[PDB]
This record gives structure tokens, sequence and C-alpha cells, in this order.
């Protein structure tokens, strides 16, 4: 058994650890608020109906 | 009492209008969801008095200074209206998820609640906790979409005791 | 049934049907050949039914048919056997009429005061009943599987 055969190849991946996600956390929260305001906006058009008019 | 199909047809009486492309969209959205629903309200139906079990179980193992003397559900009396209060809470529940709006819970459920739980000495966070308990159990038995419809109403019984 | 819970409204307010009531009541005249079908598939496979459901019911609890069991003996293991097929006799008619009326006023109305003064014990009807459940969602498709099961839980939760 003379051919070079290779087994273990180092992977593509850095040893290094998850890089932090507060700016991406930050731009999905603008975007749950983005989306919060336009339920907001139908539910307060409910609010501001008159008060014995059923 | 009102339902979803009642509510639309509320503002656009109101408004004096016909119905436009936008209540012709809510309308839809309300018989789309109109099959869960029901298949919701026949489960918990058939569920309720295992519900209510489970529910007070867990409630009075959390809190088993409850049903020991002292408690204000320590004897068979107030015991049995204890449960009795939480079967006319998931019954109603039941109603406002059938109807798509809470507007029963209002009528015939939370107005006076609380000053009765008051002057009874019914401990009112307790009573929410088991209202919770009932919610956990029934979104358990009911399946995932069935059971983010009925934790709305669920929710609404909570704040309006809280 | 349908209808006469739908004249029984009418009448209630001396009024003629309205179209929510003749809606309803030309529902039920729709749904009246998947009805009949599923009371068919029921009413002949009574036996297999019953005979399955009263063997898981005594496997699941042996102490009933145990002596000092409350259907211990061939007479009360009979009566338990006869109990459960006039529950599902119950459920046919409840198939049939389109609610439960038949079901309560035959079957309903009274059970849970018999059966507390006989101590026959709930839980083991109710285990009986499910198994029958069971057994009939074996011999339907799922749709028809559905619909005996709604009046299946109705009896389960008028028991319990
Ligand atoms: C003074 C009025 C009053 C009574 C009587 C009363 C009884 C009572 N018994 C309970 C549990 C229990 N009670 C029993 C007793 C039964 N088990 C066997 O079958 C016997 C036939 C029988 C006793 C002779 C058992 C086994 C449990 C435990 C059930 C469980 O773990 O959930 C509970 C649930 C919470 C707890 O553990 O305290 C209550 C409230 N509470 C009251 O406020
Ligand atoms: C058509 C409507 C109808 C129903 C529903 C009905 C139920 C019924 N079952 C009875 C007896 C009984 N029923 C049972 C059944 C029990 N055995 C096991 O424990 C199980 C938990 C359970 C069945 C799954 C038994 C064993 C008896 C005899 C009890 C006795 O005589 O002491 C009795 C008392 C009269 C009699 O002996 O026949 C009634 C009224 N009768 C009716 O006319």
């Amino acid at each position: 058994m003379q051919p070079i055969i290779l087994r273990t190849l180092s992977a593509r991946r850095p040893v290094q650890g998850r890089p932090n996600l507060e700016t991406y956390t930050s731009e999905v929260e603008r975007w749950k608020a983005i989306a919060q305001t336009q339920y907001a906006l139908e539910l307060a058009k409910e609010m501001s109906r008159p008060a014995l008019r059923t | 009492m009102q339902d979803a199909i009642t509510s639309v047809i509320n503002t656009y009486d109101v408004q004096g209008k016909y119905f436009d492309t936008s209540a012709f969209d809510k309308l839809k959205a309300y018989y789309a969801t109109g099959e869960l629903r029901v298949r919701a309200a026949g489960t918990i139906s058939a569920n309720a008095a295992t519900i209510i079990k489970e529910a007070s179980a867990k409630l009075f193992s959390n809190q088993p200074d409850l049903v020991r003397p002292g408690g204000n559900a320590y004897t068979t009396r107030r015991y049995a209206a204890c449960v009795r209060d939480m079967d006319y809470f998931l019954r109603y529940a039941t109603y406002a998820m059938l109807a798509g709006d809470t507007s029963i819970l209002d009528e015939r459920v939370l107005n006076g609640l609380k000053e009765t739980y008051n002057s009874l000495g019914v401990p009112i966070s307790s009573t929410v906790q088991g209202i919770q308990a009932m919610k956990e159990v029934t979104g358990s038995l009911v399946g995932s979409g069935a059971a983010k419809e009925m934790g709305v109403y669920f929710d609404y019984l909570s704040s309006g005791l809280s | 049934s349908a209808i006469t819970k739908a004249i029984l409204n009418a009448d209630a307010e001396a009024r003629y049907l309205s179209p929510g009531e003749i809606d309803v009541v030309r529902g039920y005249l729709a749904s009246g050949e998947r009805r009949v079908r599923v009371a068919r598939v029921l009413s002949d496979n009574a036996l297999r039914i019953v005979r399955g459901a009263g063997d898981t019911m005594f496997q699941k609890r042996p102490d009933l048919v145990a002596p000092g069991g409350n259907a211990y003996g061939e007479v009360r293991t009979a009566k338990c056997l006869r109990d459960l097929d006039y529950f599902l006799r119950l459920v046919t008619y409840g198939v049939l009429a389109g609610d439960t009326s038949p079901i309560d006023e035959i079957g309903l109305i009274g059970i849970k005061e018999t059966y507390s003064l006989l101590e026959v014990p709930v839980p083991g009807v109710i285990d009986g009943i499910k198994a029958a459940k069971q057994q009939a969602a074996a011999l339907l498709s799922s749709e028809d599987a559905a619909e005996a099961s709604f009046y299946f839980d109705y009896v389960i939760s008028a028991m319990s």
C-alpha cells in the first residue's frame, strides 16, 4: 500500500467563534416596529370610533 | 355580541356605506379561518373536563395553599366554585374563538368580575394563573394554529382580570 | 333532529323558517346521503365494534371483570357489553338525525345517576366508548370517521 492518500484535510471555516449579531438584531427590531405600526394603525382606527352607536 | 362579520357590518353600517374591497377582504379572512375555528371548538368541547382537570391540577400544585385550610379553595363548596369558574372561562373563551371576536368576554365575563373577586376574597392573580394553565393545556390539545388562535382570547381574559 | 331544532326555534318566535333556518334544513338534507352511509357502515358492523371495544376495555381494566368487579360474571359482562351496544346504536341515531336529541332522549339523560346508584365506573364506560370510537374509525374513511367521532365525543363528554 504505497499510494499517497490524504485522510484528514482541514476545513474551510476558521477556528474563531460566532460573530455577534447586535446590528442585525437592531435592524430586525426596526422591521418589527414597521410591521407593528401597520396593525396598530388599524386598531387605532378602531379606537377612534364613537361610543354607543352599535 | 359581535363576531368578525358583525364587527364589519357595524363599522360599515354606522358609516352608512356598502361593503368595499377591504370589507370583503376581512370577510374572506373570517371565512377562511372558520374551518380551523370549528375544528378547535369541537376539540375543546370534546376535552373540556380533561382540560379543567389538568389545569386545576397544575394550579393547585403550583399554589398548594389554595386548597388547604385557610386557602380560598379550601372546602368542597369553594373547590367546586373554583372549578366551575374555570369551566365557564374555558367555555366563553371557546365562544370568543368561534366568533373571532372578544366582545362576548366583555359582555358576559369580565365586567364586574374583578370587584366580585375582591369582595369575596378570591385571589385574582391565582385566578389568572389558572386561566394560564388552561391556556397551556388547551394549546397542547388543539394544535399549533388553533393554539395561536385560542391564546388571544385566553390572554384577553388574563389581562382583563389582571 | 336538525329539522326539529330549526322548527322549534321558528315556532318559539311564532314565525316561519328564516333563510338561515331554511339553509340549515337544506344543508342537512344535502348531507343525508353521507349520513346514511356512515350509519349503515356502523350498523352492519355493530357486532365486531362492540366485541373489539369490549375486549380492549376489559384488557385495559381487568379489575372490572375480576372477582368483585362491577361486570364480574357472565350476566354482568353481558349487561356491560349490552350497554356498549346501546351506545353504539345511539351514535348511529345521532349520525342519522344530525343532532344529539335521540342520544340525549334515549340514553344520556339520567345515565349519570343510573350508573351512580349502580356504582358502575364511568371511566370504564368511557374507555369502552373510546374503544368503540377507534373500532369505528378503523372501518370508516377519514371524513366518515370524523363525522362518527363527533357523536362519540359527545357521548364521552356527557358521561364525563
Ligand atoms: C374538607 C373538604 C375538602 C376535602 C375532602 C378535600 C380533599 C382533596 N383531596 C385531594 C387529592 C386526593 N384525595 C385522595 C383520596 C381518595 N383516594 C382514594 O381513592 C380514596 C377512596 C380516597 C380517600 C379515602 C387522593 C388519592 C388524592 C390525590 C390525587 C392526586 O394526586 O391528584 C385534593 C386536591 C389537592 C390536595 O392534595 O389537597 C383535595 C382538595 N379538600 C377539601 O377542601
Ligand atoms: C338504551 C339506553 C340505556 C342505557 C344506556 C342503559 C344503561 C344501564 N345499565 C344498567 C346495568 C349495568 N351496566 C353495566 C355496564 C358496566 N359494566 C362495567 O363496569 C363498564 C364500566 C360498564 C359498561 C362499559 C353493568 C355491569 C350493569 C349491571 C350492574 C348491576 O346490575 O349491578 C342499567 C340498570 C338496569 C339493568 O340492569 O338493565 C341501566 C339502566 N340502560 C338503558 O335502557
